[PDB]
């Protein structure tokens, strides 16, 4: 019944700078039975505090946090290329939504790329239209896509990928389904990206059909 | 050392029954208070369900209540877990997890894990197995911007477990996007793998696409045209 | 009660006080002793574990 | 002083499905004494559970909840038609918001009819007109107008009828009213709705001066 | 049975004053503590005021604080509530409300109600009576969409109560559309209530709409047009 | 940790008659210890309660409110032409974001005016087109820039200034800069002003190359 | 009268130290507990430090920690604060105010402030001073509407603190909007202020304004032509 809510949802911080993630108890105080993890999307949690201020065996002597009544609070002394994980509370009968590190970088222009379907998914029974941001950074931009010179959502699927570690930058791609009964229709599909940090939103036109 | 081995789970139809197992090396099983917990794809992990030492008093929680059942024998050294009736919102890994006890005049645990074991991923789902339809996403002209260029391959109706992919026998990366699938309706996993590889470069070497379907061992090699 | 003039934000200096003491204390007398204490069976005082 | 949250905001389930619902006082514990109250839109509130564990007499046995502390949760063992009402907590000196616990259908297209001032609305000085969205689902939607091909806004309202028993879908209105010397200059009105579940926002445009 | 009617109400210009009264039957009024609970139209639930077994100390809540006075007179087996400046954002329905009492050695309310009798709506505005405008709202050419279509009346100008409205004296529904009326500007109700009937069955029967005005008697029928 | 948020954020009311104002704190209760202050923007913060129940000396008797425990309300008896400023509120460590006391007057249409860059501007290598409006109430106003008839954002910046005093009415203002190269690509820029107010949104086109 | 004159403060590279003085004259600074507050332009105001009487303990928030150490000097009748490496966003204006104190059988403060004395602005950019450009704002044909119309100047490349400006010797004021100066790119300020007159009125008497500049003092005067 207990809800652990942290704060904030997404930090963004430079692979050195530290900073605090503050996590309240919702019901009452926990009276320090919490403990804390870390658990990179690839295999499993491991532990780093528990009772909230003591600190188990292994971990780096960096982490060190500190939190009574609802506001328990974590401190990191200093940032090392292994925060790219979820940080998650464990109060005895709830667990946090977690909360996402991020290592910081210049702002970065997308590049756009619209495939069409193939031949081969010409006669399968359904069409799939892809578009592909590639090299963008920060994690925030809006996909929109013009068919026949008319906005429309409900339809398509967006799915993101995990940031890279040799150069932190990820990609994101939308795919369109639909049948071929209404592709035929339409003439022109057209992909817009708004991005806070590009002058102008992103459109690239396509036309059925190839040439 | 001490680990906890996970076995059971895959594919089951809504509504039916399974079964999973922890086996537990490494320390003394019989007076450690054990935990199930859960995390579902892409989401917070949620804490399942309680044990005591004898495994005679368990805590179910309220989404699970009624249908599962954790036993602990103790000669076995094992930890059981049996569901029934599931539900299609229960599709995630398990994990089951250790509790610290004092172990002095009082036991006391103290309601905070230590190890993880290496979890199971259980999936219910009204579809089947099915192969996966593939297609080569080679960008033409007029597609393609600069000299450097992206080439890959979507996968389409794969509903086992998530595929892996590789390229060239896994010889070379170029920054590999894995791009985990995606759910879609019927219950569909679909992901689409590309490369970052300028496209002024085929034509000298072959490009062979692998998708390594070990669920049902349907291993398929795919050509790619640059149209 | 002070309140106002003790407690201050992000937490406070360290106010101690001890767990265990070994024998009955005779009065007005006290303790200062910060060495690490053990519970267990296994030695301590002097090693941290 | 004391306030009532209550969570979640809203909840819609299956005809037979179970739900549960928290709320959450501010500070402090009142020594669970807490009340339940379920309202019909039409008729006044009734008593369901007092002092946050003890359901009253007449009330279903299905109704059985239990809470203590800053958080009390009422949980429902099974569901009727008779959850088409506002539960709304009751601690000494407030109440809560309330939740709507809805009851869930599948995605229903909407439709949109759009009618004109006749000419007696418009020897009155001023027109107005009207749009019927009939027999869309689930409870969200956005309808706008586009006046001279122009879209405008905070010079119209809106009205949301609540769901109808026999078939659980609803109908929306929404009407647009101007002075007649505005109403003459433009042209085109034209009539959009936005729906999640629909492919494309369904546009239906109108022209002045019937035939 | 046990039922609590409430009586007074109705629309009272800005600053004026109004006194409701509530009548207990099938209990015993002395022994039960009471209150107020008001209703906002459209919105939640908001205690009011709270009156002991006499009448010795009043709960009066911020929002009514030296504007609302509640008696409870005994004798004559009645509850009051009288008040005085009367402020706009205060439309609302009020309930009579009850307190449960053990009735013990010592009465011991519990702050929970037990009966909620029937509301009565209060209204505060500058606007004064007038009669409502109804005119036809029937689909044209090139307006209506396939075979079936909608058919409706649109009232205008109606500070008065909410009005009831009905199609052919009530003698089919068809899916009625009550649309519960709605206030603009200069204190006006507007409702428009129209029945989804084919366009194609005008000419063989007559198609009229009552608008029964209660407050005013101002009883108005009307007939549509197809254009 | 402690966060107090002053509800709402603008009470505009008119001069004669009274004001209130409330403060919603976040957990906990500090023995009803709270003090409020007024800040004119251009003058320096002055307590006008302390305890949240006593009034401090020289303060005008009309300021006095008082609370318990959860939530804290202070009320102004009636009002004078002082309460042009911000109210925060101090509580044991934290200062709340503030709420803002603005006076009531009609509805006014504002007037737009785009000066385009001169010649001295024009020879710097950058450009700066400049949007004001004058004369407009409320403080709830929307610009934008229809470049190459595109509408754009994201590239501009804008200002407000604060409350007049003789005739209650304020200016707001939009610069938009781009690169000359950039801006001699464009032929059109128009400007449009988006108010709740206004019968229809006023459209002010401009052409380069003056005359 | 009881006031304190704060002291210090200014133009600062980052990472660099700055070093504030409050000296209180009108009351005993003996007792007093001692409090230093920020303000950053145009926003909200954020507790800064607290000192007791006699000095030995101090408080400190997280973003001024490690940075910033207050110090109240009794004999000397001073409260002093010292900060290091002085981040961008410290740029914010400084109020030393004190804290209540009963003084009865025990000091006892109460955590509310008294009395706020005039802070000083602080600065820290990667910018340095420079001289303002200044040029004329006077519509032209087809673009002063109507009989009215504004003409005024707009400063440029001008970091130093805010500045002012006069139209005419001061000799006509016809409604002055000051727009207060806002930060761009590579840490510069810029304001534009306009007065507004009728059209038909240039030709028999000219148009100027002047800016007086006190950082540096580069007062500069420009006259302004119908163009
Ligand atoms: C806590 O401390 C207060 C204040 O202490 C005062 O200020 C300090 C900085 C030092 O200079 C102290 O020496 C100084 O007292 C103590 O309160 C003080 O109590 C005394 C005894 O009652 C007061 O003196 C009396 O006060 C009034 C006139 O003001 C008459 O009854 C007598 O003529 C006599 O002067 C003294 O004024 C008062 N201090 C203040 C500032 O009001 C206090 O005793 C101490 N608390 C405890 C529990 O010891």
């Amino acid at each position: 019944e207990i809800v652990m809510t942290q704060s904030p949802g997404t930090l963004s911080l430079s692979p050195g700078e530290r900073a605090t993630l503050s996590c309240r108890a919702s019901q009452s105080d926990s009276s320090n039975s919490l403990a804390w993890y870390q658990q990179e999307p690839g295999q499993a949690p491991r532990l780093l505090i528990h009772d909230a201020s003591s600190r188990a065996t292994g971990i780096p002597d960096r982490f060190s946090g500190s939190g009574s009544g609802t506001d328990f609070t974590l401190i990191i002394s200093r940032l090392e290329p292994e925060d790219f994980a979820v940080y998650y509370c464990q109060l005895y009968g709830s667990f946090g939504q977690g909360t996402r590190l991020e290592i910081k970088r210049t702002v970065a222009a997308p590049s756009v790329f619209i495939f069409p379907p193939s031949d081969e998914q010409l006669k399968s029974g359904t069409a799939s239209v892809v578009c592909l941001l590639n090299n963008f950074y920060p994690r925030e931009a809006k996909v929109q896509w013009k068919v026949d010179n008319a906005l429309q959502s409900g339809n398509s699927q967006e799915s993101v990928t995990e940031q890279d570690s040799k150069d932190s930058t990820y990609s994101l791609s939308s795919t369109l389904t639909l049948s071929k009964a209404d592709y035929e229709k339409h003439k022109v599909y057209a992909c817009e990206v708004t991005h806070q940090g590009l002058s102008s939103p992103v459109t690239k036109s396509f036309n059925r059909g190839e040439c | 050392e001490v680990q906890l081995v996970e076995s059971g789970g895959g594919l089951v139809q809504p509504g039916g029954s399974l079964r999973l197992s922890c086996a537990a090396s490494g320390f003394t099983f019989s007076g450690y208070w054990m935990h199930w917990v859960r995390q579902a794809p892409g989401k917070g992990l949620v804490w399942v369900s309680r044990v005591n030492r004898d495994g005679s008093d368990a805590d179910y929680a309220d989404s699970v209540k009624g249908r599962f059942t954790i036993s602990k024998d103790n000669a076995k050294n094992t930890l059981f877990l049996q569901m029934n009736s599931l539900r299609t919102e229960d599709t995630a890994v398990y994990y089951c997890v250790r509790e610290a006890t004092t172990f002095g005049v009082i036991i006391m645990p103290e309601w905070y894990f230590d190890l993880w074991g290496r979890g199971t991923l259980v999936t219910v789902s009204s579809a089947s197995t099915k192969g996966p339809s593939v297609f080569p996403l080679a960008p033409s002209s007029k597609s393609t911007s600069g000299g450097t260029a992206a080439l890959g391959c979507l996968v389409k109706d794969y509903f086992p477990e998530p595929v892996t992919v590789s390229w060239n026998s896994g010889a070379l990366t170029s920054g590999v996007h894995t791009f985990p699938a995606v759910l879609q309706s019927s219950g569909l996993y679909s992901l689409s793998s590309v490369v970052t590889v300028p496209s002024s470069s085929l034509g000298t070497q072959t490009y062979i696409c692998n998708v390594n379907h070990k669920p049902s061992n349907t291993k398929v090699d795919k050509r790619v045209e640059p149209k | 009660n002070s309140n106002n003039l003790d407690s201050k934000v992000g937490g406070n200096y360290n106010y101690l006080y001890r767990l265990f003491r070994k024998s009955n204390l005779k009065p007005f007398e006290r303790d200062i002793s910060t060495e690490i204490y053990q519970a267990g069976s296994t030695p301590c005082n002097g090693v941290e574990g």
